[PDB]
RNA sequence: UUUCAAUGGCCCGUCUUGAAACACGGACCAAGGAGUCUAGCAUCUAUGCGAGUGUUUGGGUGAUGAAAACCCAUCCGCGAAGUGGGAACGCCCUUGUGGCGUGCACC
RNA sequence: CUGCCGAAGUUUCCGGAUAGCAGAAACUCAGAUCAGUUUUAUGAGUAUGUAAAAUGAGAGUU
RNA sequence: UUGAGAAGCUCAGACGAGUAGGCAGGCGUGGAGGUUUGUGACGAAGCCUUGGGCGUGAGCCUGGGUCGAACAGCCUCUAGU
């Protein structure tokens, strides 16, 4: 914690570093697209591999 | 009308002998407005510290 | 986030003690691994002798 | 670097791309396809915007900032010239270290775009704004 | 207790320092708010680190049956911390962590019915459910703050009338159950939530004052 | 004609040597001289404060070494330079007045001849 | 695979010029054999940081390989000091209306 | 090695600046325009030209 | 219904000459970092072959013969390719 630091808090032992901030927040994207946030508002799924 | 031509020199000179203080001065600022940009502690950051 | 709170720390006889450290802060960094074969492509070439 | 998807070889830019192809093709969101197509984009073509402008554009001519989030595809950046920054909510890829403690310190929250996601997965209520891409 | 114990890599230290806990939760002092949140940020990852369905459906019940345990003067506290606990972790955890916690606050939701039932045997239902109408209007019910995720409350939606209705087999009194849901639909600032809320809800104006 | 620094790194040990190789026969004293303060001569610079080559013979007179043992404890003295204002005296005085406050000077044997 | 029968089928490469033709090169086989390295400049893309940015002239340091990696004191280079309209809200059976408009182009 | 796109081969001044042909990028735009096309009738002199109909294609761009 | 290498799976329609030129995706060679808890005197590499197979192709896999000590697939780097 003192030779990397933290994004908030400056590395002790590299003046001036914190560590990298992420685009994104959660990486689980698989959470953010099946969450009840997202998929209450969604249209109704069409089918998968349509029928010929 | 107009100056003598060592007044150009002196022109050039006069432009760049304020570019050392200026470095200076906008370092320190730059210090001084990230020292008080500090993000404050989260009061459970080390909870289990 | 949320990721594991504590590491666990082993005696030299291969046994968990009952201390323990928060996990730092560099384990929650983001996995580059694009950003990470680019840097070590260009380190790697730091040590080459002239031919 | 455009169209079809992203040249970028983050990871984490394709996850995003990821969350909002689904937004985008299973919802009826103009600003989920805008965000979509804004992701593919280049570094060049996501020219970055500050504080100043943020706060200048939303409290505008008529003002009434409420409590709209501010959505850009690009970096908030920070400007040193004003002196108080107001209270924002800034959905951003990026913010740098100024631009982020500046606007939490005295203001709002700073999201990424997924967070913007879950809070307004169909972007109501939402600001989306560009820089000016005239460098 | 001591939070760290709560979080530890073994299940038995977590088992142990969660029976620790009734003690510690038992006693007759205030509690300062960041008290409350530093525990339940151990509490949140002794569920978090649960491992299977049986235990960490056990492991719920003992977390929500520990709420009466708890003194009254800082029992609304312990539950306004973990809904506050819960609202910034929720979008941290994964798909594979959600349907352990989505149990957690079923279980704690009948918690709070509980608690106003067992409080109204000694006071008047009303001002108990003025108490909690308060808690949940100022924690997640809360419009001011646009941070809190939807998740939790079409959840809350979702069980509101269930749970209300496990408390009360023969029948509930009537009260405002369903303040909270009533003054967010109208006040929030989020157009998702507040269009998708009374689709959810399963508000049942037989019991409510009309 | 291109000049290669492929010796940069082996330059760089050699350097670091050599300061080995002095501090191993001056085993206590430091292996710089004690450079003076003064100010570069331009109107760009001379707000900095850099380190000069010796100090003048008025600032060793006023710190009170002479300039005959200034170079034998390590005081570099520059004969070139002048005080134009007080403010280089004093700030080179005090500079020799500490340096001398750190100072160890071991002691050497003297010949004393038995008679008079 | 060898051969036979039926049908078709010119010798490649270069140069020429309208395509040619023609004129050039080619006895055969193996190996070798031709847009490379570097210094600038501009474009595009990616990456890091962002009103800043750039550790490697140099110093520190590296107990095991030490030409690597790691750290940075003072300078310095460059940089800086009316309408239309994307998106969103609220009404309108919908269109459509109303409030709010980024970028850019008009005024 | 395979796949995809694909010319010009010439107006104008005058080795080039061009234009034009062929692509990339930045756009806006069907409640709109475009066309090696035919028209309606009258304007001028069967041809020629005109503004607004038929047919086809979403087009204009920097 | 399991058909989420979402860089995957699936449905539909149209189209297919091509010099200069432009743009993608691939094949092969020498060396380098990683990897296959990789192959090898019970036979590596090379070479031969009217043996067999795979790919539109560059090419690749394999049987037999010969042979006698090393060599390869994948991810990335590099070039006297």
């Amino acid at each position: 914690d003192s030779v990397f630091g933290s994004t908030t808090e400056v590395a002790q032992l590299k003046k001036n570093y914190f560590l990298p901030e992420n685009i994104i927040s959660n990486a689980d994207v698989t959470r953010l697209i099946n969450s009840d946030e997202i998929q209450s508002i969604v249209k109704a799924a069409g089918p998968s591999r349509v029928k010929r | 009308t107009f100056v003598s031509s060592t007044m150009v020199r002196a022109a050039i000179r006069n432009q760049a002998a304020q570019r050392y203080v200026n470095r200076q001065e906008s370092k320190l600022e730059r210090q001084v407005r990230a020292q008080q940009n500090v993000i404050p502690e989260d009061p459970l950051d080390n909870v289990f510290a | 986030a949320a990721a594991r709170p504590t590491v666990s720390i082993y005696n030299k006889d291969g046994s968990v003690s009952s201390e323990t450290l928060a996990l730092p802060f560099v384990f929650k960094a983001p996995i580059r691994p694009d950003l990470v074969r680019s840097v070590h492509t260009a380190v790697a070439k730091n040590k080459r002798q002239p031919y | 670097s455009q169209r079809s998807k992203p040249a970028s070889e983050n990871v984490y830019l394709k996850l995003l791309v990821k969350l909002y192809r689904f937004l985008a093709r299973r919802t009826d969101s103009r600003f989920n396809k805008a965000i979509l197509k804004r992701l593919f984009q280049s570094k060049t073509n996501r020219p970055p915007i500050s504080i100043s402008k943020i706060a200048a554009l939303t409290s505008r001519k008529s003002a009434s900032s409420q409590n709209k989030t501010t959505v850009v595809v690009g970096t908030v950046t920070d400007d040193e010239r004003m002196l108080t920054v107001p209270k924002l909510s800034i959905a951003a890829l990026r913010f740098t270290k100024s631009a982020r403690a500046r606007i939490l310190k005295a203001g709002g929250e700073v999201l990424t775009l997924d967070q913007l996601a879950l809070r307004a997965p169909t972007g109501s209520n939402t600001v989306l704004v560009r820089g000016k891409k005239h460098a | 207790p001591f939070i760290k114990k709560l979080a530890a890599n073994d299940r038995k230290t977590r088992d142990k320092a969660l029976e620790s806990l009734q003690r510690f939760l038992s006693q007759k002092k205030k509690f300062e708010r960041l008290d409350f949140l530093k525990l339940w940020k151990g509490l949140f990852y002794c569920m978090w680190m649960a491992d299977k369905p049986l235990y960490q459906q056990k492991l719920s019940d003992n977390l929500a049956a520990l709420v009466p345990i708890v003194w009254i003067d800082n029992r609304i506290l312990f539950q306004s911390t973990f809904w506050e606990t819960m609202g910034r972790e929720w979008t941290g955890i994964d798909i594979l962590r959600t349907d352990k916690f989505y149990l957690l606050m079923r279980r704690f939701c009948a918690a709070a019915f509980r608690d106003i039932q067992t409080r109204s045997k000694t006071a008047l239902l009303d001002k108990v459910v003025a108490e909690y109408n308060q808690m949940w209007m100022d924690g997640p019910f809360n419009t001011e703050n646009l941070a809190f995720p939807n998740g939790i409350l079409f959840h809350l939606a979702d069980i509101w009338t269930e749970e209300l209705r496990k408390v009360y087999p023969e029948d509930v009194p009537k009260a405002d159950w369903y303040l909270p849901f009533d003054s967010t639909i109208k006040s929030s600032h989020n157009v998702v939530l507040r269009k998708t809320l009374p689709k959810r809800l399963d508000r049942v104006s037989e019991y409510t004052k009309d | 004609y291109v000049k290669t620094w492929f010796n940069q790194p082996g330059r760089k040990l050699r350097r670091r040597q050599a300061r080995q190789t002095k501090a191993a026969k001056i085993a206590p004293r430091p292996v710089e001289a004690i450079r003076p303060a003064v100010k570069p001569p331009t109107i760009r610079y001379n707000m900095k404060v850099r380190a000069g080559r010796g100090f003048t013979l008025e600032e060793l007179k006023a710190a009170g070494v002479s300039r005959r043992v200034a170079s034998t404890i390590g005081i570099p003295v520059d004969h070139r330079r002048r005080n134009r204002s007080e403010e280089s005296l004093q700030r080179n005085v005090e500079r020799i007045k500490v340096y001398l406050a750190h100072l160890i000077v071991f002691p050497r044997k003297a010949g004393q001849p038995k008679k008079g």
